[PDB]
RNA sequence: GCUCGCCGGAAGACCAAGGGUUCCUGUCCAACGUUAAUCGGGGCAGGGUGAGUCGACCCCUAAGGCGAGGCCGAAAGGCGUAGUCGAUGGGAAACAGGUUAAUAUUCCUGUACUUGGUGUUACUGCGAAGGGGGGACGGAGAAGGCUAUGUUGGCCGGGCGACGGUUGUCCCGGUUUAAGCGUGUAGGCUGGUUUUCCAGGCAAAUCCGGAAAAUCAAGGCUGAGGCGUGAUGACGAGGCACUACGGUGCUGAAGCAACAAAUGCCCUGCUUCCAGGAAAAGCCUCUAAGCAUCAGGUAACAUCAAAUCGUACCCCAAACCGACACAGGUGGUCAGGUAGAGAAUACCAAGGCGCUUGAGAGAACUCGGGUGAAGGAACUAGGCAAAAUGGUGCCGUAACUUCGGGAGAAGGCACGCUGAUAUGUAGGUGAGGUCCCUCGCGGAUGGAGCUGAAAUCAGUCGAAGAUACCAGCUGGCUGCAACUGUUUAUUAAAAACACAGCACUGUGCAAACACGAAAGUGGACGUAUACGGUGUGACGCCUGCCCGGUGCCGGAAGGUUAAUU
RNA sequence: AGGACCGAACCGACUAAUGUUGAAAAAUUAGCGGAUGACUUGUGGCUGGGGGUGAAAGGCCAAUCAAACCGGGAGAUAGCU
């Protein structure tokens, strides 16, 4: 069967990445909230 | 060109190993740790004033650090840079 | 022509296929040509706004002068050629200065034939002049509706329209529809109907055949469950109510034109 | 190590994605491995990825994204112009051999190629954010010419056989060589050249487009493959020497021809059809402003530069997606032999594996198979399952029919091997020779050699010759739906949905309608032979009566009637 | 020529048996349908929750769907256990 998890690095970039959630204020709203949490890896780049 | 400073900053150490050593019995050619960012040019006129040897060309290649277990804790070693400095094949390093 | 194609499959016994042999068998003018890419009927928001479109043949926009507004230069038809965007055929003129440009085929006209635009361009078809220097009676297509716009009444294959009246800064027409309207008597308008009047004879025959231009399954408003449309749900076959579109407006009769700008131009409404 | 078995259009070899040290060497066996483990994709330590030409990066754009000003919106924001990003597409350049425990088109040997900078020389009208050309494009089909590749013969080296025979029409192995450079062939396209003129190409143009003369009738462009060179080289069966017995060192024969032949190449071709088949840059050319004995352009030579990042390993898988060392899923490329229509199937090659618990025993019962007396659907909800049919060639084939079908209807006959026709035929291929010419990769003739069906006649073996694998059960009556399609991912594949066709109805273009507080956008760069909605559902014969009820359309004299006053 | 025919790859999923604390949270084996098209497939993109998309099954929208998921109102309310 295929499964639902397809990886591609670009596409997980170009949907949570880094630049990705600085381009919206929701986005940087959520790098607020995991700032604020204390999260090691903010977002997915690294 | 490039000042004397940078020179003196690329060079790293020299790589020993029993690849490295047929390298130089075989081929002529130094294989040395070098600065992560030094490029061609900077490795080989840094080879050429501070071992003043004439240089034929250099190859470089970027060496991953391994990830390692010190005791249930995990690391990782940095990444470095090795040159294969072919020397112009009556030099003698 | 009109051409029956023989039953040796179950597709192709009730196709019907309009050939015109003197239609350019080559590649089109390549200078007058365009890109268009296909929309699936979305918008900018990305939605779907028109339903049942999609896919088909990639087609190549040609630039049909609409305007005609090439005065006092004769021109000379050089082929007729198919046209993927329009249900009529296009004709490549060429100008004597050594200018190129398609303009919609009227209905007998034929490589070599002789056209020309302006006041005092000769009545025969193909010819462009202002409707102010066109007999009543006459028979026109590419009709404009101001001045200097370009043709928009009576383009698509076969149609034509009746210059019935004239009266003073005004003519009134005949439209295809039946619609008496009034237009600028210095709107342009070309002489003759619009050529491929056997277009509406073709039978395409099979399902695939209209995929082929771009139109998807159309699903019957009976057929869904009442959370999709009005006519939704039922055990069997129940339809018990007034028919209407998709979005609840009564679709058998009830009238949708609510433009108080153009009422003045409509002389007579369709009937 | 010797046998045995399995895959071989993969269970072999590569690439992309994804993973990230799993790669190699030394060492260890607690935990992990469905058992043991001296082993491991496990632990620990060390090593390993070398590029001007491969990819990214880079130049160019598609869908789409973002978007200075702008338009719009309580705010947040939405859309969008100039622009700027965005490959899954376009754009310069490298091959063969050798080598490591582990990399190699990257290192070494040999032989190449591309772009740009700088300098010198010689000649010289250069110049774009503009114009033109080009790039640049579909489906199907048919050949013809080729190659990869294979087979056989020749040649070279070796052999003479564990058991009857084997100096021969015998056995085994090898018989390989690239890019580049020169030639411009099979073949495809296109008339060429000169002059004059012009409402066109936002201005100009010597360019393109158009018009008119003269003249020549052959010029140009594209192009697989072959041949020559590259190469007196490399490689090479094998042999001879070290072995510290893993492999190292030295030497080295022949290296040809014929035939068959792709789904690969010529071919972005040709023929044909309708559903009518990207963009932009690189590239070539034209000028504008401007520069004007400069700059710049063209050519030759010399020299310099080509940075940075990736490169190990897995990659139908124990390393990716499935919690697992999980009978699942995963895009592209390569494609040997015998039989075969074949990439099916059977047995094999190259290569790779025996699937990480075994040893016995030989009960019921369960699972997967083989055979079965006589009967032959009596079983059962139901012939479910099983059994059966099954190939090629020829003969033959009903009702009904929309004239195509039905139809492979049904049914039947032949089929192995050997000899002859014919020491190998019809056919295909085609050397030498001979004769011509605008001499060449030429033309005509010529047939050596090679390859080679199908048939007929005669004989012959078995129970059986489409012998295995592979490979339709057939016929009759009837409901439904015209048909090919689609659907409840994971209990429903259907008579349900769709469909071509039909009808009604809306819509005159700033269209109706839809998404949107709006700006806008789709409809559509379409224009009533068009577009939207609704019902019906090929085709044939047809589609009767009712406008009282509900709805819609039209009317506007009267009654009633809001804000307002 | 063909939404032509037979048939592998490929895409499906009609029947039966097995399996049902499975080898597998939908498969395996033997047959089965389409197989030049309304086909299939890679890469990228767009449509967002009373919203999308739907050859229409209330199907699908990350093993979730007659209204996804995550956080908050929130210790909702529970004459009920
Ligand atoms: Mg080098
Ligand atoms: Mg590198
Ligand atoms: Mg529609
Ligand atoms: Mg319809
Ligand atoms: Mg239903
Ligand atoms: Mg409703
Ligand atoms: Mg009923
Ligand atoms: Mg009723
Ligand atoms: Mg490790
Ligand atoms: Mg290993
Ligand atoms: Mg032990
Ligand atoms: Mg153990
Ligand atoms: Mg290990
Ligand atoms: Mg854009
Ligand atoms: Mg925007
Ligand atoms: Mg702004
Ligand atoms: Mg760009
Ligand atoms: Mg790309
Ligand atoms: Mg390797
Ligand atoms: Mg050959
Ligand atoms: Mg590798
Ligand atoms: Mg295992
Ligand atoms: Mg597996
Ligand atoms: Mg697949
Ligand atoms: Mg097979
Ligand atoms: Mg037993
Ligand atoms: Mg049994
Ligand atoms: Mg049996
Ligand atoms: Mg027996
Ligand atoms: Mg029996
Ligand atoms: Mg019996
Ligand atoms: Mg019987
Ligand atoms: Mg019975
Ligand atoms: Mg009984
Ligand atoms: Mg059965
Ligand atoms: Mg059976
Ligand atoms: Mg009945
Ligand atoms: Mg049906
Ligand atoms: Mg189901
Ligand atoms: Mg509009
Ligand atoms: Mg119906
Ligand atoms: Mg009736
Ligand atoms: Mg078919
Ligand atoms: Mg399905
Ligand atoms: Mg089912
Ligand atoms: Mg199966
Ligand atoms: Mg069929
Ligand atoms: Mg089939
Ligand atoms: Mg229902
Ligand atoms: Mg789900
Ligand atoms: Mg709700
Ligand atoms: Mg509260
Ligand atoms: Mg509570």
């Amino acid at each position: 069967m295929k499964r639902t998890f397809q990886p591609s690095v670009l596409k997980r970039n170009r949907s949570h990445g880094f630049r990705a959630r600085m381009a919206t204020k929701n986005g940087r709203q959520v790098l607020a909230r995991r700032r604020a949490k204390g999260r090691a890896r903010l977002t997915v780049s690294k | 060109m490039i000042r004397e400073e940078r020179l003196l900053k690329v060079l790293r150490a020299p790589h020993v190993s029993e690849k490295a050593s047929t390298a130089m019995e075989k081929s002529n050619t130094i294989v040395l740790k070098v600065a992560k960012d030094a490029t061609k040019a900077e490795i080989k006129a840094a080879v050429q004033k501070l071992f003043e040897v004439e240089v034929e060309v250099v190859n470089t290649l970027v060496v991953k650090g391994k990830v390692k277990r010190h005791g249930q804790r995990i690391g990782r070693r940095s990444d470095w840079k090795k040159a294969y400095v072919t020397l112009k094949e009556g030099q003698n390093l | 022509a009109v051409v029956k194609c023989k039953p040796t499959s179950p597709g192709r016994r009730h196709v019907v296929k309009v050939v015109n042999p003197e239609l350019h068998k080559g590649k089109p003018f390549a200078p007058l040509l365009e890109k268009n890419s296909k929309s699936g009927g979305r918008n900018n928001n990305g939605r779907i706004t028109t339903r049942h479109i999609g896919g088909g043949h990639k087609q190549a926009y040609r630039i049909v002068d609409f305007k005609r507004n090439k005065d006092g230069i004769p021109a000379v038809v050089e082929r007729l050629e198919y046209d993927p965007n329009r249900s009529a055929n296009i004709a490549l003129v060429l100008y004597k200065d050594g200018e190129r440009r398609y303009i919609l085929a009227p209905k007998g006209l034929k490589a070599g034939d002789q056209i020309q635009s302006g006041v005092d361009a000769a009545i025969k078809p193909g010819n462009t002049l202002p409707m102010r220097n066109i007999p009543v009676g006459s028979t026109v297509h590419n009709v404009e509706m101001k001045p200097g716009k370009g043709g928009q009444l009576a383009r698509s294959a076969g149609t034509y329209v009746q210059i019935v009246a004239r009266d003073g800064a005004y003519v009134t027409l005949r439209l295809r529809s039946g619609e008496m309207r009034k237009v600028e008597a210095d709107c342009r308008a070309t002489l003759g109907e619009v050529g491929n009047a056997e277009h509406m004879l073709r039978v395409l025959g099979k399902a695939g055949a209209a995929r082929w231009r771009g139109v998807r399954p159309t699903v019957r408003g009976t057929a869904m469950n009442p959370v999709d449309h009005p006519h939704g749900g039922g055990e069997g076959r129940n339809f018990g109510k007034h028919p209407v579109t998709p979005w609840g407006v009564q679709t058998k009769g009830k009238k949708t034109r609510s433009n108080k700008r153009t009422d003045k131009f409509i002389v007579r409404r369709r009937s």
